[PDB]
């Protein structure tokens, strides 16, 4: 079929690959966000609570990364941490080169790019 | 772990009519010969006194987690739709039976498993201290 | 929530605007066709269909033999022999339905002309023999041969030079002059296979050759030797090739030898395997001992990788030909044979529509030419132009299956 | 099983080459002749909507002063191998301070060609007529995707190829003129189109020894076409 | 002279034109009765006052006696002498009677069913028929109500399906002087729910030649010979009557692919699938027989069906656009009582995925709805909850706009 | 078939995954774009806002430089992509020489990029289709439209997006041979074109214009529906 | 491959009997 | 099941008792109906209480009875029940389990079937075909109704579809209480505290409840029933297990 790696187009479908990755988060964690006069705020929901976890983590869903921005995540844990470890070298960058905060929006397309680049070239999946 | 000796133990005691069939037995090569065989054997103990009906190995014919794509498949699915039709469908038989027997049943299609079909599920676990003095002293 | 319509309600309902004409109405339609089903029923039918003759040819033989006839003579049904005793009076025979009996003959035959291996009369009581019968002519058989000659000539057929020239070599040849072959010291072939894509051409050389024939020609229809009973069959086959054997120069054709068989499998059990039996019947048949001589046997199919591989055995079948589809000088020249029989503006070249059907068959240029007739005839007009086939070919040819029709040659220029 | 360049056949076949080379048959027609005179080439233009700008189309394009290139085929890789036909001649002249012959040419642009498979992708899928004046005169050439040289008098290519070359076979002669020639082109050029022929069809080109320049011919065509 | 025309069409008339509760029709249904029990009295009269009677010129008795009275019938196979010929009973026991007079000795052919006697077993006559009462069965003889009027708005497959089996009919001039022969095959394929068996019913309805209509999964038979020779039977059934024409329903049921494969009934699907395929194009004559043929998918049909020569014209009957679905609209609600507030702009416009049996629901919906509170005038609601809350199973693709 | 590669030949010499590709772009909304005497215009439609995020990170018009635009079709990352490549090299090419980029240069730039992404395996080719226009020769203006094949063309008016044929059709009978003139007119020329919005809004069209003087000009929504009232005032002139 | 197929079938010839002849001849 | 109840009632008997009714309106009478849901949730119950309440003459073509051995003869079973509900004018066709048949249409060759889809389309033909029938109805019942052929869903052949939810709250006590008629319930048992322990109860198993906690007054020898036995019986019959291996869980986020 077109189900094999990303780079093949289906005759009238789109990319499939894709198609899953976007099905696969459904059934991950819960979280939200919303804006406020003066603030916003953002609820995460905790899965799988058991008594013998040692539950020493300062925080497992969100993770303040540069100096003024918190992000959720859902999905596979592994992406997860080198999604944030490379958010937060790529904001500090920027503050080496600019001695001057990030403007809350273009490593959002830096970090857009690095994820669409990966559909892009053979032997290697989207991340979730 | 002992539970065809149960099936043995009930059928010795019974006054009812009893059948026993092997699961497998179902299998068959030409078209529609499975689920006749299956409607036979109720019509049969429906036809007689109170009976019982013991089938003995059901892991073949237990799952669906999936729909039938290629030939074949659907000829499975469609021996456990007729078992299930023919053991509380429309038409209600009284004083019947069915005895059921398998290993592990984590893997069991629902359908089977709501009340009304298969009341009681019952467990036959390893033996512990207890349970091996009593065989060893009664084999002895 | 919602609620159920009551009595009342259900008679009011029709009660508001009936009309002053509604049953009135409908009673009429009521006994409208109840008397249809009556009149209907009055009518029957009629036969006079028994075939009875004239009067004056029953004469009055009715009294004089027709009665004397009934009472004198017997069934005496028909069998053969299989294993006549000699010097021995005891026959055996075998009714092909019953089993076998051993029998003798009645008092007026001669013990003589009692061949053994022949159709024989026999009483119903003592099953004596009585008289002898020529061999069975079987009765579809007789109406299996075409004996008729389809007026399709070697000049309508465009595009085929080779494989017409292969298929003359093979049967008109050694039926005409039968002396290159002995002279330079070769045999000729007896069996020929055609294969192609289906429309390519071949049942049409097979109509062609059965117009020069010069010979007897049968049709067999491949679907006529199964049967119901069990061994019937190959009886049919062995009659047809010994009632071939009979006359001289007869030629035999064969249509999709793939619905009588191309494979043997095991299993099969019951109904399958008699038609086995029927396709072993004609091999052996086929070949073997006796050179069967100037009778060939012609095999056309569609779907030759599914034959069974004991048929091109050498000896059985010796060649095989490919049709193929018309290149170019093909596409012209069968332009110019269907489009020689209709209204056509005079001055039109062929070889432009050559070039805009690239992979076709005779049947798609012949429909084209149709078509283009039949949009001449949308508009009133009395004799076809360019237009109409320019569009009759986008009509055609491309159109079936198109992809990207609108970004077209975007990228092929 | 031929889903590999890089395979042969039981018969000794390449077959993937063969593909492009059938690939040129759905391109569009185009005639050359070469001529004591000088060069004449012709083609059809296939115009799609009237709204297209009739010159962001061309199939004739000027490499040098002296050299001229006919284009049948796919689109894209025409320009892969005219940049580098341009780039060479001004490498070798710059090297030489002089203009190199044709055949030079088309040897630098075929030895590119066949790399496909060569280098440690598919082959171009192309036809091409090359026609210039070197010091031996008027010259002219026909290049395919194999990457083979061949020097033809008179040349038709894309489809309708062996439609034309029938009729050209028979009507030409050495003892030819420049004139004649671009009438006789013109006519069968006319009898193998689909569309009534007109000047918005059509696009010439010449070279001459003496006349280098002017590889064009630009709305005079009408009086060129309606003495036919 | 043929079997002739056979029409079958009932078809007594259709004026109801005022199609309303007027006069015009009370009196026009009232001349049709008259008619009828007209010709029915008639009819009495010629059956009652029936006086002459003698039919038995004093012989006719006499051959009756003659010949048996449980006369039965079997298959003539050979002729050997004159008056010696041999024939057969249905259990294959030949037997080698002989022939009497009284029996024109002239229509008498090899394979031709005739009438013989029980206890000396001699040819008495000649069946005339013999058909199977699988094949008579098949023919319709009362017309379906439908007509051209019904159709919603499809003028290309109209007039092309004019053209193919009416048109040659009426007006057979043109074809001769331009010298062509009309297409005799026509496909009707596309989605299901469209509309390819109303033209069927609409063709049936007004046409003057014999009818004959299949349904796809019935041409099969057990007994390993049947299928093929019920096919033989229906083609010669068809072309010794009139002009007639084939209506073959849901085809995937008998063609596909012709592969090959182990079991011997699929083969004998595929055998009888190959004979249809000879009978419709083969050797020498195919006759003054049209075929149409209708599925609703395409592809998985063995090449060999469809190619030309076999069958010339395609159909495709595609989804309706917003122009037809006015005109539906218009035809499935002309006899419903309505009122002024609806306008179907709305419930054409809005949704853009429907076919014609659903909008037919839609309308009898709407109406039921209505009816739910007591009422006979329908409004804008009622459609509207008629759209919304049912009619309409789901899809889902291209999530979340990939494309923007 | 005999596909789902994308360096194969089919027997009758398709390179079938670029033709698979050529379709993705007719999924994403419309979007023409004419040019005139003095102004060039181009117009998109299809915006259809879900009224509950903010609509100023959903631009589907951007300017490559100062003095030259682009629209786009298909899928939007490639879109993304594409847009930054390009400003980086048209700077660069002001850079190295000090004239400005011409209208032509950058869209031929665009179409070696969008061609070198087919000939080798492990790279999907990319989805999208541009209108390019400017004016920058020397006060002419000029547009281009480019293929995912990587060929380019030059128009005078052309649509792209799902349904782009009946705009098509409209065009090419309701362009005039006369020259256009007064700008508003062509801006109505634009407006009644995209008229055969598939549901007409009214409110889902956007255009750009550019005057062969200024940067980027955007409309706003007051005059676009001045626009619809003279539409509606020359057509109530049927009689 | 599973299999899941089907079959034709031929009939049952054997059905004749015999009967009592009922021949006058003097 | 009110609602459901009612409009089965509309679709099966109004238009068999008042045809004028349908000739007054203007419309043509429906004639399919169909019944989906998750198992045990009471499709088979409508059809029982129907044939009670029928007034007509109730037909059974239930399971895979239409599968025959030999070729052909599986479809011309279709047509003799068809003409043989047409002998007794008004009838109910009750389906059952009906994706034995009619899946979904599969491609040709080795795979896949032929029989079942002759058998399908010789029905299918027989209810919306050439030949309009009349007074004749169908009901048909199944569960994954996504997967059945898209020939048979059309407004054609089938015109209400009908889905049957798990109860909720209210039914969960109504129920209960038809289901604990003949019982002999103590006193101060609070059924609405029992019916709010069941969270997405199938339904079926209400009766597993009562019956259960029948068993456990039975054991004892005792005929009351207390609250206590009611709790136990709910603890017994909701029964799950879960991934004990705690690193499936742990790798989604
Ligand atoms: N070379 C040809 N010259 C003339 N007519 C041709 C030619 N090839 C095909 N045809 C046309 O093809 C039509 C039917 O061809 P034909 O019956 O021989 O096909 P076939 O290959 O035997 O098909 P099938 O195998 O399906 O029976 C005729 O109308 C005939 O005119
Ligand atoms: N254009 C139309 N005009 C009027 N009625 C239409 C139209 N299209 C469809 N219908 C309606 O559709 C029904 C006719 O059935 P139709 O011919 O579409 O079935 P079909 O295509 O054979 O379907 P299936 O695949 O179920 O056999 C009738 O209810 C008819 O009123
Ligand atoms: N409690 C027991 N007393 C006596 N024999 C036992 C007992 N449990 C198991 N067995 C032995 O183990 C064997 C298992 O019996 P069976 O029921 O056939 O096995 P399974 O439980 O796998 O069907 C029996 O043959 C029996 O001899
Ligand atoms: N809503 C309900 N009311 C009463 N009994 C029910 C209900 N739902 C399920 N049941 C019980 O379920 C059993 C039948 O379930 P059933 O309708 O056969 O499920 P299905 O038909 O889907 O297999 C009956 O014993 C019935 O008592
Ligand atoms: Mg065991
Ligand atoms: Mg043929
Ligand atoms: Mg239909
Ligand atoms: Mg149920």
């Amino acid at each position: 079929r077109y189900d094999s790696r990303t780079t093949i187009f289906s005759p009238e479908g789109r990319l499939y690959q894709v198609e899953y990755a976007m099905e696969a988060i459904g059934h991950a964690g819960t979280c939200l966000g919303i804006l406020a006069n003066d603030g916003v705020l953002l609820a995460a929901e905790r899965r799988n609570i058991h008594k013998l976890l040692d539950e020493v983590f300062f925080s497992e869903k969100i993770y303040k990364l540069n100096e003024d921005m918190a992000c959720s995540v859902a999905g596979i844990t592994s992406d997860a941490n080198v999604l944030t470890n490379e958010l937060r070298l790529i904001a500090q960058r920027y503050l080496l080169q600019y001695q001057e905060p990030i403007p809350c929006e273009q490593l959002v397309t830096a970090l857009c790019d690095i994820k669409q680049a990966y559909t892009q070239f053979g032997g290697k999946r989207p991340f979730g | 772990c002992g539970k065809t000796m149960l099936a043995k133990a009930v059928a010795h005691h019974t006054t009812a009519a009893f059948i026993r069939v092997v699961g497998s037995e179902f299998v068959q090569k030409y078209l529609g010969e499975g689920p006749r065989m299956v409607r036979d054997v109720f019509r049969l103990a429906k036809e007689n006194a109170p009976a019982i009906i013991f089938i003995d190995e059901i892991d073949a014919i237990a799952t669906k987690r999936f729909d039938a794509q290629t030939g074949a498949d659907r000829e499975v699915q469609r021996i456990l739709l007729e078992l299930l039709n023919q053991m509380d469908g429309f038409d209600q038989n009284v004083n019947v039976k069915v005895i059921m027997a398998t290993n592990r049943a984590d893997t069991l299609d629902p359908a089977l498993l709501r009340p009304g079909r298969l009341d009681r599920k019952i467990e036959f676990p390893l033996p512990d201290r207890r349970q091996k003095r009593l065989i060893f002293s009664t084999i002895t | 929530p919602i609620r159920a319509l009551d009595e009342g309600d259900i008679a009011l309902l029709k009660t508001y605007g009936q009309s002053t004409y509604s049953r009135q109405i409908k009673q009429v339609e009521d006994d409208i066709q109840q008397l249809l089903k009556k009149i209907n029923e009055l009518t029957g039918i009629k036969e006079s269909d028994t075939g009875l003759a004239p009067p004056a040819l029953w004469d009055l033989a009715a009294d004089k033999q027709t009665l004397q006839s009934e009472q004198p003579l017997q069934v005496a049904r028909c069998t053969k022999i299989i294993n006549a005793d000699s010097e021995d009076p005891k026959y055996i025979i075998n009714v092909k339905q019953f089993a076998k009996f051993v029998v003798d003959l009645s008092d007026q035959v001669a013990p003589t002309d009692i061949e053994e291996g022949m159709r024989v009369g026999v009483d119903r009581n003592k099953y004596q023999i009585h008289i002898p019968l020529p061999p069975k002519i079987d009765p579809t058989v007789t109406m299996m041969q075409v004996e008729e000659k389809p007026d399709v000539t070697y000049s309508d057929v465009g595009g085929c030079k080779e494989q017409i020239e292969k298929l003359r070599e093979v049967v008109e040849t050694p039926l005409l002059h039968p002396e290159r072959f002995v002279n330079l010291g070769i045999e000729p072939p007896k069996g020929v296979l055609l294969f192609g894509p289906p429309g390519t051409g071949k049942t049409l050389c097979a109509r062609a050759v059965a117009n020069r024939t010069d010979a007897c020609f049968i049709r067999v229809i491949g679907s006529e030797l199964v049967q119901k009973y069990v061994g019937e069959g190959a009886r049919m086959v062995r009659e047809l090739f010994e009632m071939a054997r009979t006359k001289k120069a007869c030629l035999i054709f064969f249509d999709e030898i793939d619905a009588i068989g191309g494979a043997r499998f095991d299993d099969g059990a019951g109904g399958d395997n008699e038609v086995q039996r029927t396709m072993l019947e004609l091999i052996n048949q086929l070949d073997g001992f006796d050179p069967r001589g100037n009778i060939k046997v012609l095999m056309a199919t569609n779907r030759p990788d599914t034959l069974d591989p004991a048929l091109m055995r050498p000896g059985r079948l010796d060649r095989k030909i490919e049709f193929s589809l018309p290149d170019l000088e093909g596409r012209t020249h069968i332009f110019k044979i269907h489009a020689r029989s209709m209204s056509v503006e005079r001055d039109i070249r062929f070889e432009l529509l050559a070039r805009l059907c690239p992979n076709s068959t005779g049947a798609e240029i012949r429909s084209v030419c149709t078509e283009a007739g039949m949009f001449a005839i949308r508009a009133r007009r009395k004799i076809a132009t360019e237009k109409d086939f320019l569009e009759a070919v986008n009509k055609v040819i491309k159109s079936y299956a198109k992809f990207s029709a609108t970004p077209r040659y975007m990228t092929y220029n | 099983y031929d889903r590999g360049v890089n395979t042969f056949s039981p018969e000794g076949r390449l077959f993937q080459v063969e593909y492009a080379i059938e690939a040129i048959k759905l391109g569009s027609t185009a005639i050359g002749i070469q001529t004591s005179e000088g060069v004449c080439l012709a083609v059809e233009k296939r115009i799609t909507s009237p709204l297209m700008e009739p010159s962001s189309i061309e199939k004739i394009v000027e490499i040098d002063a002296h050299i001229g290139c006919a284009m049948s085929g796919l689109i894209a890789d025409a320009k892969t191998l005219i940049d580098k036909a341009r780039v060479e001649t001004q490498n070798h002249w710059f090297t030489y301070n002089e203009t190199m012959t044709v055949e030079s040419v088309t040897q630098a642009v075929s030895n590119l060609a066949l790399q496909f498979g060569e280098e440690d992708s598919r082959p171009f899928g192309v036809a091409l007529l090359f026609g210039g004046v070197d010091e031996k005169g008027p010259q002219l050439f026909h290049m395919d995707p194999s990457g083979t040289f061949v020097q033809c008098d008179a040349r038709a290519i894309g489809s309708a190829s062996e439609g034309a070359q029938s009729s050209l076979q028979e009507v030409y002669h050495k003892s030819m003129t420049l004139k004649e020639a671009i009438k006789s082109s013109l006519i069968i050029l006319k009898q193998v189109m689909e569309e009534k022929l007109n000047a918005t069809n059509i696009e010439l080109a010449t070279v001459q020894p003496g006349q280098n320049f002017h590889m064009f011919t630009k709305e005079e065509l009408e009086e060129v076409i309606k003495d036919i | 002279k043929k079997k002739t025309k056979g029409p079958d069409a009932a078809s007594k008339l259709p004026l109801v034109t005022p199609h309303t509760q007027c006069r015009l029709k009370l009196l026009k249904l009232e001349r049709i009765k008259d008619y009828l029990l007209m010709e029915e009295e008639f009819i009495r009269n010629q059956e009652q006052m029936k006086p002459l009677e003698e039919k038995q010129e004093e012989e006719r008795s006499k051959v009756d006696d003659l010949r048996g009275t449980p006369m039965s019938v079997g298959t003539l196979e050979e002729i050997i002498d004159d008056n010696h010929a041999i024939v057969s009973t249905s259990v294959g026991s030949e037997h080698y009677v002989s022939i009497l007079s009284f029996v024109d000795k002239d229509l008498l052919e090899p394979g031709c069913s005739v009438l013989l006697n029980h206890k000396v077993h001699a040819v008495i006559g000649v069946l005339m028929d013999d058909t199977d009462p699988l094949v008579t069965v098949m023919k319709v003889e009362k017309a379906p109500q439908e007509t051209y009027a019904d159709i919603g708005g499809l003028d290309n497959q109209i007039q092309e399906i004019k053209e193919s089996v009416e048109l040659p009919l009426t007006h057979p001039e043109y074809y001769e002087e331009m010298g062509i022969k009309p297409p005799k095959g026509v496909i009707l394929y596309g989605p299901p729910g469209t509309g390819k068996t109303l033209l069927a019913k609409a063709v049936a309805n007004q046409t003057s030649a014999t009818f004959l209509r299949v349904v796809g999964s019935e041409l099969i038979q057990k007994y390993l010979g049947d299928g093929p020779k019920l096919v033989r039977e229906l083609f010669r059934v068809a072309e010794e009557h009139a002009p007639s024409i084939v209506f073959i329903d849901e085809i995937d049921a008998i063609g596909t692919k012709r592969y090959d494969s182990n079991s011997g009934g699929e083969r004998e699907i595929q055998r009888t699938m190959l004979e249809l395929l000879n009978q419709l194009d083969g050797f020498d004559s195919r006759g003054d027989v049209k075929v149409i043929m209708a599925t609703n998918r395409i592809e998985t049909l063995d090449p060999a069906l469809i190619r030309p020569g076999r069958i010339d014209r395609k159909i495709e009957f595609p989804l309706p656009d917003e122009k037809t679905k006015k005109r539906i609209f218009q035809i499935h609600t002309s006899r419903m009582t309505l009122a002024d507030d609806v306008t179907l702009d709305d419930l054409i416009m809005a949704k853009d995925d429907l076919s014609g049996a659903d909008i037919k629901a839609i309308c009898t919906e709407a109406g039921l709805m209505a009816l739910r509170e007591r009422r006979m005038k329908v409004t804008n609601e009622d459609f509207k909850k008629s759209k919304e809350n049912v009619l309409y199973k789901k899809q889902e693709g291209t999530p979340e706009g990939l494309y923007l | 078939s005999y596909d789902r590669a994308i360096t194969v030949f089919s027997p009758d010499g398709h390179l079938f995954q670029v033709e698979y590709a050529q379709e993705a772009v007719k999924k994403g909304s419309t979007a023409v774009g004419v040019r005139g005497r003095d102004i060039v215009v181009l117009g998109v439609e299809k915006k259809s806002v879900a009224k509950l995020q903010d609509e100023r990170t959903v631009r589907k018009i951007c300017a490559l430089d100062d003095n030259v635009c682009m629209a786009f079709a298909g899928l939007t990352a490639d879109a993304r992509i594409v847009i930054n490549r390009a400003r980086v090299e048209c700077q660069s090419h002001r850079l190295t020489v000090e004239d400005p980029v011409t209208v032509e240069y950058i869209t031929r730039y665009i179409a070696s990029l969008k061609q070198r992404y087919t000939q080798s395996n492990g790279r999907r080719p990319f989805g999208i289709s541009a209108l390019i226009v400017g004016f920058d020769f020397d006060g002419t203006p000029r547009l281009y439209q480019t293929d995912p094949s990587g060929t380019y063309h030059a128009w005078k008016a052309n649509a792209i997006g799902r349904g782009a044929k009946s705009v098509r059709e409209f065009l090419e009978k309701n362009y005039t041979d006369e020259a256009i003139e007064t700008d508003d007119l062509t801006i109505k020329l634009v407006i009644k074109a995209l008229l055969e919005v598939v549901q007409s809004g009214g409110k889902n069209i956007e255009l750009a214009v550019m005057r062969r003087d200024q940067s980027l000009k955007i409309l706003n929504p007051e005059e676009i529906e001045k626009y619809v009232a003279e539409i509606e005032k020359e057509k109530e002139e049927n009689e | 491959q599973p299999s899941g197929n089907t079959s034709s079938s031929a009939l049952m010839q054997g059905q004749r009997a015999p009967q009592k002849p009922s021949q006058n001849l003097v | 099941l009110d609602k459901q109840i009612k409009e089965i009632k509309e679709v099966i008997e109004l238009p068999v008792k008042h045809p004028e009714l349908f000739e007054a309106l203007g419309i043509a009478q429906p004639k399919g109906v169909l019944l989906y849901g998750p198992p045990g949730t009471g499709k088979t119950l409508l059809a029982r209480a129907v044939a009670h309440h029928t007034d007509c003459t109730f037909i059974r073509v239930s399971g895979s009875e239409l599968v025959q051995k030999f070729i052909g003869e599986g479809a011309r079973m279709v047509r003799e029940l068809f003409v043989m509900a047409r002998e007794h004018a008004p009838s109910i066709i009750f389906m059952d389990e009906i994706d034995s048949i009619g899946s979904s249409r599969l491609e040709g060759g080795s795979g896949g079937d032929s029989e079942v889809q002759r058998t399908m389309l010789e029905l299918l033909n027989q209810l919306d075909g050439f030949e309009a029938t009349k007074n004749i109805k169908v009901i048909m019942a199944t569960n994954r109704i996504d997967i059945l052929d898209s020939a048979l869903l059309r407004p054609g052949r089938i015109d209400r579809k009908i889905e049957f939810p798990p109860p909720n709250e209210e039914a969960r006590l109504d129920i209960l209480k038809i289901h604990s008629r003949k019982m002999n319930l103590t006193r101060g048992i609070n059924l609405r505290k029992i019916a709010e322990l069941m969270p997405g109860a199938s339904g079926a198993e209400v009766k597993g409840v009562c019956t259960e906690a029948g068993m456990y007054a039975l054991r004892e020898r005792r005929v009351h029933v207390t609250q206590e036995d009611f709790e136990m019986a709910v603890a017994k019959v909701m029964q799950k297990d879960s991934e004990k291996n705690m690193s499936i869980k742990k790798l989604w986020k």
